[PDB]
Order: structure tokens, then C-alpha cells, then sequence
């Protein structure tokens, strides 16, 4: 199985709202879907695990907690998987990574994440709306 | 710390019957309450995590309910290879301790033994010992008597039982009784008995063998 | 496909140190919280420690905390946990297991348990056992059947194995729960009905394993 990131890199102004995707790409097999965030370093990779406003992976997982901090982790039936991402900081920047683990009960477990960029401005120079 | 309770200890039932299984907890459990199955010689298996959720690969049969302080496992339509004890524990506030398990039995008609004794080996007597083995195969129910005799002289405090656990199949137990003699004393006597009492026996069985024959 | 694998168990002094070890294949340990859970023999599971995914949350059973360390090596694929004072209570066979509790719900439907490894406190010697046949007789014969078996005598710490024609003989087998005898050494008797006329066509060997002493014994039992 392989893991889509339609897009590289979202550049957003501050106070938008954004949604970050992930394309899964296809008996007793079953697909679990999350997300979270390269550390705010030199460099960014998703090797290095950080929570997102503070909900991690698990928290994250496919509400009213990921609600309270501006999240909303979801899916489609098509493979499809996003996290929203509500009132954006500059703060938000970084590196974002798409999770999902294959698992064929009792017998092997795939893991395979996609990685996209995410860039909040403000100022002159920053982007009208999300684009 | 969440102390967990079990009842009941024990349950006995007929295949097909409803297993209600009830698991108690000393204070409100978070609902990280899970259910595990453990079958002998096996590790146990996650059946409910989240009170609720079956475990993947876990048939419908088995359901958990309840919330708070009281839950529930219900095992439907009662299976010959449900024999196991089953666990509960709360994982939401360390220590995570597991309730004591309840075991679970099947009952099934009533299985006379079958009877077979060996004698001690040539090889185990020229070590200065003689182990005389009586084994009681395939019975139910579990109680039964092993009686030794030695020339028609009954024996006492010179054998150990050992018991099976209920098969998963046919719901029986086996058990073992030996007789441990030193090697002087097994060769002062000619007949070596083992004589069985069980429900499945309207009169006791007794096999017996002839030193050296 | 998937496995636990466990080592470092065994006997070992009251008051001494043994080193737990349990490795994945088939999955990664990065994203999952372990545990190691113990059971008495004939007694019920004790949950021991606990860990999650990145070693910040740590759990122990009263009984153990200062005495035991759980840690692990998502690089390596392992789980540790370094027992220290042993004690003849900490008797037990060790697993551990990929199972909820610092978990987050990631992945709660799915679990996986080790074999477990035996541990065994006690200041008394390694002891590798003596294995005799049960015999099967024309005299003993019942209903065209014939009971023959092993009996595997005097041997420390537990546990043995046995096994009949090298795992090809199964069904009919019953391996009984060892006995400890008055001298502090164990006992047990593996037996198998088969069918009398399958004597002078088959041959039947039980295979008898116990790994505290490094002893695998084959033992021909024949008809006498
Ligand atoms: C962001 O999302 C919230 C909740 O759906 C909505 O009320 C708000 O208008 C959105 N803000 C922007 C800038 O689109």
C-alpha cells in the first residue's frame, strides 16, 4: 500500500482556517489513520514525532478534544483522511505528517506517512487567503 | 488505587446456556475497562477493550456493558472450547491490576474412566527407586478415587495425583496417580493394584499387574 | 509472521539480578505502549509494568517499584525490564504483551503476547530430569487401545516440555501438571492412547524439553 500528499506546501494567512490531506492509495485487514508533527528544529522530518496544539497521534486517531484546541481529525470512504486546522499562528508552521498502519491481524503490521509543509505569514508579504 | 472484584469465582455451565460474567470496581473506572480470555498452556487473549469494543478477530458472542463501577461480560451460545478464566482490568489509572478472573466450566454427561497402569521401568531401577503409574483417562465428572494395593495391602502416603485441566473438545479431565517405592521394597511384593472409584462406575475398577511378568 | 520474542529468564539467587528482554518481528514497538504481565503458576495474571511509546509515562505494581526498571529500545524493536532483590514471590512466568493502558487507544483492537519466560527464585541447583517409558502391555489393552507415555522425574526448576513423535502426535495426548515431590525436585507423566494394532506399524518417542538445564531427551517407548 502506498500513502498520497496531494500537496507539498500550504501557505496560509493567521485567523484562517486549513485542511490537511492524505490519500490512502489501496478479510482480516484493517487501515488506522492519524496525524501529527515534525519538531519546531533546524531540521524537519517526520522521524520526529511532536503533538499537534498538543493532542497527539493517539488523540488524533480515526473529537470534542481536538475541538477545544482548533482540530478536527476526519475521512472519507474513497481513502481520503484530513486534519482541519481552525484560527491559525504563525506558531502552526512546520512540518506536518499523515499516518497509517496496516494491519493484517496476527500476522504483519505495514507502516507508510506522507509529509506536507505548512507555512502561516503575516505582513506584507503573506498570502490573502489560504493558497 | 482501583481494586477490582470478580463474580462469580466459578461458573458451571451446559453448552449453549448465557454466561453472565460481573466485574466491580472500587471506585469509577475513567470506561478503559478490558476483558481478557486465558486458556491453559496459552497467554491471554484481549477480548473487550473500552468496556465495549470487541477486539478484532473476537467473535459476537462475547459482549461487554456497563459503565462507572459495574460491567458486564456476557458470553452467548456457551461453547465446549469456552473453557478458560476470564480477566478483567481497568488500564486507565496505574497500577493497571487485573480483577481475579472468573473461571468458567462445562458441564456435560457423566464419563466413566478408562484405566491403564504401568508398572516401574528396568531402567529407573537401577537407580534404587520404582514409580508404579495408575492413569484414569477421559472422565467427568472431575471426582474420583485412586486406591493402591500392594499384595491386597493398601497403600498410604507413597503416592501424588496430578489432574488435567477440562479438555477444550470433549469437556473431560484425566488424572494420574503414582506410587513411589524404593527398589527393595517394590522387589518384596508380587501384585501391584490400582483401584478407581468414580460416579461413571457402578463398581470400582481395579488393574493390575505381576512383578516381573 | 508476528511474534514477541522473550529472553533472559530462569533460575536464579534470592537477592540477585536477571535481565528481562522482548523483541518484535512482523511489527514496530515505536508507536505503542508495552507491558509486562506475570502469572504464578496456578495463579492469576498480575499486571507488573508499563511504558508508553516515546518512555515519558511509567507504571509498576506496588510489589516491584524500586526493585524493578522497565525501559525499552524502539531502535532494537525491545522491551527491558531489569529485576533487581529478587525475591521467592517474583516466581513466575514472565510475558509481555502489546496490549491497552498508556496506549491512547493506539491500536487497542489489536494485541500481542509474548510466549512468556519462566523465572524462578530459589537458592536450590539446576537439575536436568530422568525420563522413563510407560510401557503399553497385551494384559493393559482396553477396547483395542493402548496407553503408553513418559514419565519425567526429577528435575529443577520447572518447566519441561514434551512433545510425541516431534510435534506429528497430537490428538489423544495429555501432558499432566507437574507434581513437586518431598526431595524439592519436580515431576510429571506426558501419556497417549492409540490404537493397539498401530504398535507393530508406528513407532512412539517422547520428546522431553527443559531448557533450565539444557536438556532435550528422546525416549523410545516400546511395548514390555
Ligand atoms: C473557521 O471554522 C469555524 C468553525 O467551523 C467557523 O465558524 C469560522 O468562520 C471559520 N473561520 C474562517 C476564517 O473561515
Amino acid at each position: 500500500f502506498k500513502v498520497a500528499t496531494p500537496y507539498s506546501l500550504y501557505v496560509c494567512p493567521e485567523g484562517q482556517n486549513v485542511t490537511l490531506t492524505c490519500r490512502l492509495l489501496g478479510h482480516d485487514v484493517t487501515f488506522y489513520k492519524t496525524w501529527y508533527r515534525s519538531s519546531r528544529g533546524e531540521v524537519q522530518t517526520c522521524s520526529e514525532r511532536r503533538p499537534i496544539r498538543q493532542l497527539t497521534f493517539q488523540d488524533l486517531h480515526l473529537h470534542d478534544l481536538a475541538q477545544r484546541h482548533g482540530l478536527e481529525s476526519a475521512s472519507d470512504h474513497h481513502g481520503n483522511f484530513s486534519i482541519t486546522m481552525r484560527n491559525l499562528t504563525l506558531l502552526d508552521s512546520g512540518l506536518y505528517c499523515c499516518l497509517v498502519v496496516e494491519i493484517r491481524h496476527h500476522h504483519s503490521e505495514h507502516r507508510v506517512h506522507g509529509a506536507m509543509e505548512l507555512q502561516v505569514q503575516t505582513g506584507k508579504d503573506a498570502p490573502s487567503n489560504c493558497v | 488505587e482501583i481494586v477490582l472484584t470478580q463474580s462469580p469465582g466459578t461458573l458451571s455451565l451446559s453448552p449453549g446456556e448465557r454466561a453472565t460474567l460481573s466485574c466491580r470496581a472500587s471506585q469509577s473506572v475513567s470506561s478503559y475497562l478490558a476483558w481478557y480470555q486465558q486458556k491453559p498452556g496459552q497467554a491471554p487473549r484481549l477480548l473487550i477493550y473500552g468496556a465495549s469494543s470487541r477486539a478484532t478477530g473476537i467473535p459476537d458472542r462475547f459482549s461487554g456493558s456497563g459503565s462507572g463501577t459495574d460491567f458486564t461480560l456476557t458470553i452467548s451460545r456457551l461453547e465446549p472450547e469456552d473453557f478458560a478464566v476470564y480477566y478483567c482490568q481497568q488500564y486507565g489509572s496505574s497500577p493497571f491490576t487485573f480483577g481475579p478472573g472468573t473461571k468458567v466450566d462445562i458441564k456435560r454427561t457423566v464419563a466413566a474412566p478408562s484405566v491403564f497402569i504401568f508398572p516401574p521401568s528396568d531402567e529407573q531401577l537401577k537407580s534404587g527407586t520404582a514409580s508404579v503409574v495408575c492413569l484414569l483417562n477421559n472422565f467427568y465428572p472431575r471426582e474420583a478415587k485412586v486406591q493402591w494395593k500392594v499384595d491386597n495391602a493398601l497403600q498410604s502416603g507413597n503416592s501424588q495425583e496430578s489432574v488435567t485441566e477440562q479438555d477444550s473438545k470433549d469437556s473431560t479431565y484425566s488424572l494420574s496417580s503414582t506410587l513411589t517405592l524404593s527398589k527393595a521394597d517394590y522387589e518384596k511384593h508380587k501384585v501391584y493394584a490400582c483401584e478407581v472409584t468414580h460416579q461413571g462406575l457402578s463398581s470400582p475398577v481395579t488393574k493390575s499387574f505381576n512383578r516381573g511378568e | 509472521e508476528v511474534q514477541l520474542v522473550e529472553s533472559g529468564g530462569g533460575l536464579v539467587q534470592p537477592g540477585k539480578s536477571l535481565r528481562l528482554s522482548c523483541a518484535a518481528s512482523g511489527f514496530t514497538l515505536e508507536d505503542y505502549a508495552m507491558h509486562w504481565v506475570r502469572q504464578a503458576p496456578g495463579k492469576g495474571l498480575e499486571w507488573v509494568s508499563g511504558i508508553d511509546w516515546n518512555s515519558e509515562n511509567i507504571g509498576y505494581a506496588d510489589s516491584v517499584k524500586g526493585r524493578f526498571t522497565i525501559s525499552r529500545d524502539n531502535a532494537k524493536n525491545s522491551l527491558y525490564l531489569q529485576m533487581n532483590s529478587l525475591r521467592t514471590e517474583d516466581t513466575a512466568l514472565y510475558y509481555c504483551a502489546k496490549v491497552p493502558g498508556y496506549s491512547g487507544g493506539w491500536i487497542d483492537a489489536e494485541d500481542d503476547w509474548g510466549q512468556g519466560t519462566m523465572v524462578t527464585v530459589s537458592s536450590a541447583s539446576t537439575k536436568g530430569p530422568s525420563v522413563f517409558p510407560l510401557a503399553p502391555s497385551s494384559k493393559s489393552t482396553s477396547g483395542g487401545t493402548a496407553a503408553l507415555g513418559c514419565l519425567v522425574k526429577d528435575y529443577f526448576p520447572e518447566p519441561v516440555t514434551v512433545s510425541w513423535n516431534s510435534g506429528a502426535l497430537t490428538s489423544g495426548v495429555h501432558t499432566f501438571p507437574a507434581v513437586l515431590q518431598s526431595s524439592g525436585l519436580y515431576s510429571l507423566s506426558s501419556v497417549v492412547t492409540v490404537p493397539s494394532s498401530s504398535l507393530g506399524t508406528q513407532t512412539y518417542i517422547c520428546n522431553v524439553n527443559h531448557k533450565p538445564s539444557n536438556t532435550k531427551v528422546d525416549k523410545r517407548v516400546e511395548p514390555k
